[PDB]
RNA sequence: GCUAAACCUAGCCCCAAACCCACUCCACCUUACUACCAGCAACCUUAGCCAAACCAUUUACAUAAAGUAUAGGCGAUA
RNA sequence: ACCCCUAUACCUUCUGCAUAAUGAAUUAACUAGAAAUAACUUUGCAAGGAGAGCCAAAGCUAAGACCCCCGAAACCAGACGA
RNA sequence: CCGAGCCUGGUGAUAGCUGGUUGUCCAAGAUAGAAUCUUAGUUCAACUUUAAAUUUGCCCACAGAACCAAAUCCCCUU
RNA sequence: UUAAUUUAUUAAUGCAAACAGUAACCUGCAUUAAAAAUUUCGGUUGGGGCGACCUCGGAGCAGAACCCAACCUCCGAGCAGUACAUGCUAAGACUUCACCAGUCAAAGCGAACCUCAAUUGAUCCA
């Protein structure tokens, strides 16, 4: 009777549960949802990531 | 003191919530300074006759200055306060 | 299509057909974001209805 | 990994934790209150709608403060809400000329003021603006005690504040002998105001001046041992000769 | 979804017949939607390809194309090159004949 | 053209083209002939009525258009009595 | 036949959950690891690489509304 | 087994390389195509589709399938050095 | 290794430049021009690949294509 | 640096703001300096430099549908003149080998009873 979704059957980390993404969305997710309670040493990481990703991403590829 | 108009237009964040700002928003442009403003005046109740400048018991627009550095420090006048104002007239009616 | 839908059962025209009613119907769908103002009635099918 | 609370909840969750706990229900208050602070620097945009230009059309119009910076100067003396303030600005007021950075410094003064709550003449560093407020509000007394907190903006002026609230408190003789009927006069003027004794000592404090002054309320010397010991002797005793 | 309500003359004004009692035998059946229309569709493969979609067939499809064929090959003048798939109960036939095979399919009774 | 933005992780429109152009739900794409607003004077009246009209994009610009702007752009939109309304649908193609 | 080869289990990674650490004695801000004698004190926008195919304004740092309104050498982009 | 006849290493870069152009002693292990719009495909349902919001003049939901690595001189922030 | 030190960080800086891009087999597959701080690149066109829909496509024969050579265009039959 | 954009720093001034009186020191806004600070240093080219050129049109090369280069050979243009229906619109075409720009134009409605080879320049901004 439609009580509970099958999303929410999934264990996971809570950034992504019940939702696919991309690599540098995925990033964007976590910094969002997470970052806040994040290791500084893991932060810094996460947005040097991001800030590569999005220059990978919207400028380096073909088409 | 200075207003100072912020340039560039904060993006508008919510009821409860901080909105966070740019090194852009922290240009501005000064819109007026408090000062090079047209000289206001300040009134005051007499507590003493002062030359012809005031006399004893009334209420007087004085200039700002001498209202701060003469009149009040030395007794000779108050502050338009409704509190004392009361107690003048009552002082004025007895007169 | 509002004469399809009546045909069809749902939509009742003993009823009113407010808004409401269509939507429950499935006949017009609509969304207030992306600034829908409702139904508006079309000539479409004039003569046979 | 990940932490349990975020980075932001730490100062918080370190006053529930230890000694900060032990300092009362009132003061604590005082800290987590911080309000929206009186504008300055800027002029606020009065209505939450306004229909702005280009199209005719309703939204909402929130005014973000100018996040201003206090000079340590400022916390020995009364200035306004004002201090300086540390931004840019385009060079000829187009965007396409340069951008360069810029302090808007406040015009700074020296002046006496007496207090009838204190019976003091205190020489305070006081801003014009800080004039026009004291003006407004009529007496300094008055002034210090009405500007809220996070107004009134120094560490002299809020400590002015709680010793007014002290004296407004306790009833000591400011005027000493042969002039009750006067100090009687000057309390009430400002019947208003007047919290608790307890709570006006706590008044205008920072977090570390209030945690010293716990510990010390709550230092003491160490009990004796043997002191205990007896006394829960003699207890026993007691019991025993009731039975 | 609620089934339609018995009408006093059919067909109904917006052209809608419903399939008729008893069940016509055949060698193929073709069950109707959700909402009790004849399942026969458009579909623009790519920006060219224009074809008709017959999709809910059961029993012996091949019957049912073979039928088709017979149908339309006098419109064309053609044998109308259909792809059947027998798994999913279904008739990809190149070109639109929809509104014109939904009439046939009322005829036939389904 | 921002294929992954910073926030949202969507991809961005650019807003030239929406500011230009008017993409008709059948997918053709009209633009305001150039140089219509400018030196009118020295242009014959012939040429001047040609760049008064409206022009369809080739193609390829139809295309590079598309890719520019997002889904939202691409949606039907049912105005009470826009003037283009007639031109979203396309009638009697053939190849 | 020498050189060599081979070999799981040290431990580690990513989650989840839960808020951690910190005086046997002695020493340790003087040149730290030093037993023992008369004067200071903290707070003050980030930038630039880079992108704009140069470069000067400028360039991000739960879901849906929405990449919408807006901003912008009205462009990159935001 | 040689002796006879045939036979201008490889990669890269080139209009064109046996070139006397680059690279590479050899073995071992390590070492470089990752992103959606829009298309196509096959399912599902279908004047509707979709587990709200979004799209819909045959559509819509679904999956599948495209988009590298190494290398400056540099710039700036904060420390450390006579 | 001072035309402006060294270290860490921003920094996987940036390179229209160079070098390199790793299983098998088959198939189709070559350089008209444009603009362009542009000719070491690019984006359109052209050629090329795939998947579609289609009706014509190439070879072409008489007629025909100003005045101030070779040929070509057009072009029914085939 | 006598290239451009800046002066936030120091410079004095000047005007405010503060002041006092009588019949200076600090902040805000202006000023020109000094000092600096960002910054860039177009292309074609029988190497580069120097010189010349860089957009548009006509003639030859290119003899007969178009198209066709060179720092090949030769002329020129960056306007005039006449109108003031150089009014509205509109089938159907051409197109400088893309796009952008250009061109021609039947009918209709309004009215009467264009010349010229080139004679020009996008967007945003004003
Ligand atoms: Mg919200
Ligand atoms: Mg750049
Ligand atoms: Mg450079
Ligand atoms: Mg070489
Ligand atoms: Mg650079
Ligand atoms: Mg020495
Ligand atoms: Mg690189
Ligand atoms: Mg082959
Ligand atoms: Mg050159
Ligand atoms: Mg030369
Ligand atoms: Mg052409
Ligand atoms: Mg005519």
């Amino acid at each position: 009777n439609f009580e509970k979704h099958p999303k929410e059957l999934i264990r996971g980390p809570i950034w992504l549960r019940g939702w696919k993404g991309n690599e540098l969305q995925r990033c964007i997710r976590k910094r969002k949802m997470v970052g806040s309670r994040m290791f500084a040493d893991d932060l810094h990481n996460l947005n040097k990531r991001i800030r590569y990703l999005y220059k990978h991403f919207n400028r380096h590829g073909k088409f | 003191t200075v207003i100072v108009e912020r340039w560039w237009k904060v993006p508008l964040a919510g009821e409860g919530r901080k909105p966070r700002l740019h090194r852009r928003h922290r240009v501005y442009k000064l819109v007026e300074d408090t000062k090079h403003r047209p000289k206001e005046n300040l009134e005051l109740i007499l507590t003493q006759s002062v030359e012809n400048v005031g006399v004893r018991g009334d209420l007087v627009s004085v200039k700002k200055s001498l209202g701060r550095n003469r009149l009040l420090p030395q007794g000779l006048a108050v502050y338009a306060s409704p509190e004392n104002k009361k107690l003048f007239e009552e002082e004025k009616l007895l007169r | 299509r509002l004469q399809y839908l009546i045909d069809l059962g749902r939509v009742d025209p003993s009823q009113p057909i407010d808004l409401t009613q269509l939507v429950n119907g499935r006949g017009v769908t609509i969304q207030p974001l992306k600034r829908d103002y409702g139904v508006q009635l079309v000539e479409e099918g004039a003569d046979t209805f | 990994p990940l932490h349990k609370y975020p980075v932001w909840l730490w100062k918080r969750l370190q006053l529930r934790e230890g000694i900060c706990s032990r300092l009362p229900g009132h003061y604590l208050r005082s800290l987590e209150e911080e309000r929206t602070p009186t504008p300055v620097h800027y002029r606020p945009h009065g209505a939450k709608f306004k229909i702005n230009p280009k199209n005719g059309q309703r939204e909402r119009v929130e005014d973000v403060p100018i996040p201003i910076y206090f000079p340590p100067e400022s916390q020995r003396g009364l200035w306004g809400g004002e201090g300086w303030i540390l931004g840019q600005i385009y060079a000829n007021n187009d965007k396409l000329s340069k951008r360069l950075k810029k302090v808007w410094k406040p015009q700074l003064f020296e002046r006496e003021f007496y207090s009838e709550i204190l019976d003091k003449k205190f020489t305070v560093t006081v801003t014009m603006r800080t004039l026009d407020l004291i003006d407004e509000a009529y007496g300094l007394d008055f002034y210090i005690l009405k500007a809220s907190g996070e107004d009134l903006c120094s560490k002299f002026g809020m400590d002015l504040k709680r010793g007014m609230l002290l004296r407004l408190a306790r009833q000591d003789p400011q005027l000493h002998p042969e002039d009750p009927e006067r100090r009687a006069a000057i309390y009430d003027k400002y019947k208003e105001f007047a919290i608790p004794e307890e709570e006006a000592e706590w008044v205008g404090l920072t977090l570390e001046e209030a945690i010293e002054k716990q510990r010390l309320l709550e230092e003491k010397d160490p009990v004796p041992l043997f002191k205990i010991y007896v006394a829960e002797l003699i207890q026993q005793l007691q019991q025993q000769a009731l039975s | 979804i609620p089934d339609p309500p018995k009408h006093e003359h059919y067909p109904t004004p917006s052209g809608w017949q419903p399939p008729r009692d008893p069940p016509p035998n055949l060698p193929y059946f073709v069950r109707r939607s959700r909402m009790h229309n004849i399942p026969v569709y458009k579909d623009i493969t790519h920006g060219n390809r224009q074809m008709t979609v017959i999709r809910k067939v059961e029993g012996d499809i091949w019957a049912l194309q073979k039928d088709v064929e017979d149908f339309l090959s006098p419109l064309l003048g053609k044998t109308p090159v259909t792809q059947v798939n027998e798994v999913t109960g279904t008739l990809r036939i190149k070109g639109y004949f929809d509104q014109e095979l939904k009439a046939w399919l009322l005829e036939k009774g389904f | 053209l921002t294929y992954f933005s910073a926030r949202k992780g969507k991809r961005k429109t650019v807003k030239a083209v929406i500011d230009r152009f008017l993409r008709l739900h059948c997918g053709l794409w009209v633009r305001r002939k150039a140089g219509y607003k400018k030196k009118l004077w020295k242009k014959t009246p012939a040429r001047k009525k040609r760049l008064r009209e409206f022009v369809f994009c080739n193609k390829t610009q139809s295309k590079l258009l598309d890719k520019m702007t997002t889904s939202f752009w691409k949606r039907r939109n049912w105005y009470v009595d826009d003037p283009y309304q007639k031109y979203h649908d396309r009638t009697n193609l053939k190849v």
